[PDB]
């Protein structure tokens, strides 16, 4: 649903880097690249940004709204 | 006592049931209603 | 070196995207409600009375129009799908007829009259949700994702299987206890199926039919059918010396029997023949259009009959004496029938039901009248057939007399345990085969089905084979017609059958034709026939749905038409090369020349099962030889969807594919886009679903990656302390605690109530208040004021959700209160009320529960491999090997042997490279990438190369001797926790007839204790266990019984001896004295004889 | 060997159910079937007077 605040393995937190790794993604920066700037060193960290759905977007649009 | 408040589910109206009278909504023509948050206190651990 | 074209692999998302996975079962829906409705119309549209030809109905057209629901009075408004599925509503929709009556002496002609409701798909034409945009789909709160393609009644979501079943209007021989036998099943347009067969026995041909009492030999029904002279007879057989001397029995005894006339032959077919108007007449329209009824006769003409039934004798005489049968599990025959067919015979069997009964409503009120005029409007009900349809969806039993058939277990409940499971259910297909262990052919895989079943993807169990599930390219061929076709044929040069005579078809030479099981003549130089055929199909003037072939051991064409076949799209090659260049996908990749333009320019074509039988079909390109036909566009679309999420299959074993085809619709995920909208009885969440990072093509052309039902996490192959046994898995508590594997359970809680034919209405009564304070009660603490629980607090174990109060006949009512029952305290997230269509109140609840990962779970490694959580480990274990990185779980090398899955070790390699890297790596069947390319990027970032690193082990605090294997695996959650598999019962409820523990753990029942385990404690020679725990702990009753004349008696006394003194008293379990007294009522005394134990 | 006189078997081998729905009692059936044969008894004794 929405990005962990920490790690599964370690427990570092990734969950402040979210923003930031969609806002890098479009600015002309590759995925491997985005992610050594961004801060994460090794592959323990790194597939909690890498893959990542984002549904929570999708379940606004079906939540109520006022009028 | 107090009128038991409802909201609708096609234009969120918070609206009241009377007694005994037909379950719809005074403002569109939706026959489906949800019902609202309960005022207590509960208790959750963050564990 | 050969020119490869990398560009075909964009040819199947085009050829899915007009129809394919699940479009054909919206198809086969469309086509039904646009030619069959319009041919059941114009098959009964008169209907006249008995009593004076002068009242007559009339049909001029019939329609369907758009979903739509009658509420109050005189109010109709569009309907959506999420309503009805809220409101346990039926998704209909009316339909419209114009009819035409004459009342009294004018004509009168309604127009839209309503005769009754229909329902309607979820994805048809008529309904709403078509030609949307997802901006508009999430308006109507329904998941742009969702396939559909099954039916709402009642609120629950039917789908009708696929049901498999054998060709009709063909001749079979097969092989008995006996010898050889011929049959041949017919079924035409109209209601009426029949099955003959020919027999041989000590060299003497019969047959056989349902409605002949004995067996006549075949001269005899010859001579009845118009051939007289016996020469002919010989000569139509086969003109050879061996098929005379075989033919010399029958001969000699059709001149045995004193028949040699045509009315002498009829008289001995009517006196044998037994029907419960002379002998001659009924033999004569016996052998009309009754025993054959897919061969028509013009006026009396039996030619082609007797045609055909001498390619029957010639075909069961080569067959004799040779070792050539006809096997039924080949799939080339064999049709498929969708949920158009069924509910067109519903449909006709309802119209028909329809017609019959007003006609016999309105006959005897034109005699007894009393005015001049009778409007057939007011005798008239729509409620029939809106509750028939109704009733034969839900229920599912397809019960028609008419048509003299009963089939059970068609419509099932749709699943939606997950994405997958939802999806693949739409690809199931059942057999017509009952449950029998006998039969292994049909269930044992079929060399004949080649890319049209998925061979991995099938049930394991007792459905070893009977269910099976489409591949991906897959499409079912409708109903078409054959004027065409034969003036074509007829315009090629095929001579007629009436002119020729019966020496002719025994030449090698001559070739029959063979359309729909029907001899259409005969024709010379067969190969320039087929090559005109296919070059006509390929040119656009024929339909693309017709199949052409040969046989040449027959030494025959048969053209095949009807609907209901396979077909899967082929790529032309011509002579060395295909057809399909660069420039024709250069032009599709810019968005022209799409499949149809393809199509319509002899650039790629279908193939029926038998149609392929005819020609060499190339692998790949480089396999291309020159007498290769057609080519395949991909190799990796043999697999189903199901098997298409496993990486590697072809490294994998098939074993292992089936395990994870099975337990990847039972893995618990996301299910849609709308997940706490819809109100569903069961229903599994996840926390956070991860993204697989070693994809399948197959995963993107579903789209699998926007709702996946796994986590990632890193996995070390190597043994632990205690707890790797054979498939016992560990879990880190830390990875645990932080969230890994987080599920959520919601269960639907609905109370209806309505009113009665009196006066008499219900009533909650609401909170219940003491008098000490102003809080409720323990009982009613839930409960609000309304008289129902409040959204987000909290239930446990027996409370009261909805107060019930019902009648018991000022008048008194009995209190019936809704009881929660769990084991653990269970939360409430919304509360829904509405009323349903028979103007009754209905309150649904939705109970949330989230749950945590913990001994006695079961996990899956999406590689068929299985296991059950072994002991939570810490954080202070699980030892890092250089940056710090502990193992999420602890995989067991020792089950890698015997399961032979190489894939597993591949997977986690590719993801680690792609980790490490960062783009995801694409593991296809038959395909994919190498272990060579991917070896050598593991070396630029600093890690070894293929899977080892240096680890410290964490408990003692020394380098480990060998190395680990690390990587990162695609986990999935299953169901079976250990929460819900776990009850005991000591003290509960008993049953009143016998007095025993109830079945079921939800009636606090208990364990069954049978045979099997009897046996063993009688093997090792205790009885006092065993008659203590079948006995005592069972039922045990106490029991008198007289020694002079052995009765049941009560209280020490007797009743038939009339004495006291002859009583004693014994321990008999509830069940032996049930027995006894229920014996009794069949003239059966049981007489017991007491014995002295002591002396 | 033929059958002159029933036997009427205990109440407690043939228990009733009630089901709560619409108040509806059921008895067993084979207090349907005897309660069947008494009324096919009793219309031969009136047809014959
Ligand atoms: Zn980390
Ligand atoms: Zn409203
Ligand atoms: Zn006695």
């Amino acid at each position: 649903m929405i990005i962990p605040v920490r790690c599964f393995t370690c427990g570092k937190i990734v969950g402040n880097k979210w923003e930031a790794y969609l806002g890098l993604l479009q600015a002309e920066y590759t995925e491997g690249d985005a992610l050594d700037a961004l801060g994460l060193k090794r592959y323990c960290c790194r597939r909690m940004l890498l893959a990542h759905v984002d549904l929570i977007e999708k379940l606004l649009n079906y939540a109520p709204l006022e009028k | 006592q107090q009128p038991m408040i409802y909201i609708c589910g096609e234009c969120h109206t918070e609206n009241e049931i009377k007694s005994r009278d037909p379950i719809r909504c005074r403002e569109c023509g939706y026959r489906i209603m949800y019902k609202k948050r309960t005022k207590r206190l509960v208790v959750f651990d963050a564990r | 070196p050969i020119p490869t074209v990398e560009e075909k692999w964009r040819l199947l998302p085009a050829f899915l995207k007009v129809k394919g996975l699940v479009k054909q079962h919206i198809d086969s829906f469309n086509y039904f409600i646009n030619v069959e409705i319009k041919k059941i119309m114009k098959a009964n549209e008169k209907v006249t009375s008995d009593a004076d030809p002068m009242w007559y109905l009339k049909y001029l057209n019939i329609y369907v129009g758009l979903p739509d629901v009658e509420e109050s009075f005189n109010v109709t408004r569009p309907v959506s799908p999420h309503e009805c599925r809220l409101r346990d509503m039926t998704y209909s929709a009316p339909i419209t007829v114009d009819i035409e009556y004459t009342r009294g002496s004018q004509r009168i002609i309604r127009n839209a009259l309503p005769i009754g409701r229909m329902p309607i798909m979820l994805r048809s034409s008529n309904c709403v949700l078509t030609g949307k945009t997802p901006a508009e789909f999430a308006k109507l709160n329904e998941c742009p994702l969702d396939p559909g393609g099954y039916f709402i009644v009642k609120g629950v979501e039917k789908v009708i299987l696929i049901q498999e079943q054998l060709s009709k209007n063909r001749i079979i021989v097969e092989a008995d206890r006996k010898g050889a036998v011929g049959a041949s099943v017919t079924s035409s347009t109209h209601e009426k199926k029949s099955r003959t067969n020919m027999a041989v026995k000590q060299g003497r041909f019969y047959l056989r039919h349902n409605t002949l009492s004995e067996d006549i030999p075949i001269v005899i029904i010859f001579k009845a059918m118009g051939v007289e002279s016996d020469q002919e007879i010989v000569q139509m057989i086969g003109t050879e010396e061996h098929v005379m001397a075989a033919f010399g029995p029958s001969l000699e005894e059709c001149q045995k029997a004193q028949i040699f006339t045509q009315m002498q032959a009829l008289k001995y077919i009517g006196n044998k023949v037994r029907r419960q108007k002379t002998k001659i007449e009924e033999a004569r329209e016996l052998l009309a259009s009754t025993i054959l009824t897919h061969v028509p006769v013009k006026e009396f003409n039996f030619r082609a009959k007797c045609i055909y039934t001498a390619v029957m004798v010639r075909r069961v005489i080569l067959a004799q004496g040779d070792n050539k049968v006809d096997d039924r599990d080949y799939y080339g025959n064999k049709r498929l029938e969708l949920a158009g067919q069924l509910l067109s015979l519903l449909f006709e069997d309802l119209f028909k039901k329809f017609n019959s009964e007003m006609k016999k409503i309105a006959d005897q009120v034109i005699p007894k009248q009393r005015a001049a005029q009778f409007d057939v409007v007011k005798h008239m009900r729509q409620d029939q057939i809106t509750n028939g349809m109704v009733n034969a969806i839900s229920t599912g039993n397809w019960s028609l007399k008419r048509f003299k058939m009963d089939r059970q277990g068609v419509t099932q409940v749709l699943s939606r345990l997950s994405y997958i499971s939802a999806l693949g259910m739409m690809t199931r297909i059942s057999s017509q085969f009952e449950k029998t262990r006998k039969v292994s052919g049909p269930r044992s895989l079929q060399p004949s089905q080649w890319g049209m079943l998925c061979p991995s993807d099938t049930p394991e169990g007792e459905a070893c084979g009977l269910v099976k599930n489409l591949a991906l390219m897959t499409h079912i061929t409708t109903d078409m017609e054959d004027g065409p076709i034969v003036k074509l044929a007829s315009n090629l040069g095929v001579e007629d059958v009436n002119l020729l005579c019966g020496e002719e078809l025994s030449y090698p030479n001559v070739f029959l034709v063979f359309l729909n099981g029907n001899i259409l003549g005969v024709i010379r130089d067969h190969k320039k026939l087929v090559n005109t055929f296919r070059l006509m199909r390929r040119a656009g003037y024929i339909n693309e749905f017709v199949s052409i072939s040969t046989n040449l051991t027959d030494r025959c064409v048969y053209i095949s038409s009807d609907g209901g076949r396979l077909c899967r799209p082929y790529i032309i090659v011509k002579k060395q090369k295909p057809a399909v260049t660069n420039k024709h996908m250069e032009e599709l990749a810019q968005g022209y020349r799409n499949f149809e333009d393809f199509l319509h320019e002899s650039l790629v074509e279908y193939l029926d099962v038998n149609e392929e039988n005819d020609c060499n079909i190339a692998l790949y390109e480089h396999t291309i030889n020159k007498d290769t036909t057609h080519l395949e566009i991909e190799p990796f679309t043999l697999l189903g969807v199901c098997a298409g999420l496993i990486p590697y299959p072809h490294h994998n074993q098939s074993p292992r594919n089936t395990y994870q085809c099975a337990m990847g619709k039972q893995a618990m995920g996301t299910i849609g886009y709308n997940q706490r909208n819809r109100i569903d009885t069961l229903m599994y969440l996840l926390a956070y679903p991860q993204k697989p990072m070693v994809k399948t093509k197959t995963i993107e052309l579903i789209e699998f990656e926007k709702l996946p039902a796994g986590q990632n996490a890193t996995v070390a192959v190597m043994s632990y302390s205690g707890y790797d046994i054979e498939d016992a898995l560990v879990l880190n508590k830390a990875s645990l605690d932080r969230g890994f594997g987080r599920c959520l359970v919601y269960k639907n809680a609905k109370c209806t109530l309505k009113r009665y034919t009196n006066q008499t209405f219900d009533k909650v009564m609401g909170p219940m208040l003491d008098a000490a304070t102003r809080k409720p009660i323990w009982r009613h603490e839930i409960l609000d004021a309304d008289g129902i629980c409040s959204p987000g607090e909290k239930v446990e174990n027996k409370q009261v959700l909805v107060n019930k109060s019902m009648p018991t006949v000022q008048p008194q009512y009995k209190d019936v209160p809704i009881t929660y029952k769990g084991a653990t305290d269970s939360y409430i997230e919304k509360v829904m009320i509405s009323s349903n269509a028979e103007d009754a109140f209905l309150i649904k609840m939705l109970l949330r529960q989230t749950r945590r990962p913990e001994i006695g779970d079961k996990f899956s490694s999406r590689h068929g491999q299985k296991g059950v959580c072994g002991l939570i480990v810490p954080q202070e274990d699980m030892p890092f090997c250089d940056s710090g990185i502990c193992p999420d779980i602890i995989m067991n090398p020792h089950g890698f042997p015997s399961r032979m899955t190489v894939g597993k070790l591949i997977e986690l390699l590719a993801g680690k490279a792609g980790v490490l890297d960062g783009r995801f790596h694409y593991g296809t069947a038959f395909g994919g990438s190498k272990v060579k390319d991917v070896c050598e990027d593991l070396v630029r970032h600093g890690y070894n190369y293929l899977g080892k690193d240096y680890v410290t082990s964490g408990i003692t605090g020394e380098p480990l001797e060998a190395y680990i294997y690390f990587g990162p695996v695609y986990y999935q959650k299953l169901k079976h926790m250990v929460l819900d598999k776990m009850h005991a019962r000591a003290r509960g409820p008993r049953a009143v007839l016998t007095r025993q523990p109830t079945e079921g753990r939800s009636r606090d029942g208990g364990l069954r204790l049978g045979e099997m385990e009897r046996d063993c404690l009688i093997g090792y020679g205790a009885s006092m266990l065993l008659l203590e725990r079948l006995m005592i702990s069972s039922d045990a009753f106490e029991v008198d019984v007289c020694g002079q004349c052995g009765l049941l008696g009560y209280s020490g006394w007797c009743h038939y001896c009339k004495s006291s003194c002859h009583v004693s008293s014994l321990r008999i379990p509830y069940a032996c004295k049930l027995l006894f007294q229920e014996l009794q009522s069949m003239n059966i005394i049981p007489r017991l004889k007491l014995s002295k134990y002591n002396e | 060997l033929i059958l002159t006189r029933l036997l009427v078997p205990p109440l407690c081998i043939r228990p009733s159910v009630v089901s709560d729905l619409k108040s509806g009692t059921n008895e067993d059936d084979l207090t349907m079937k005897l309660t069947e044969i008494i009324f096919l008894n009793d219309v031969i004794k009136k047809h014959r007077i």
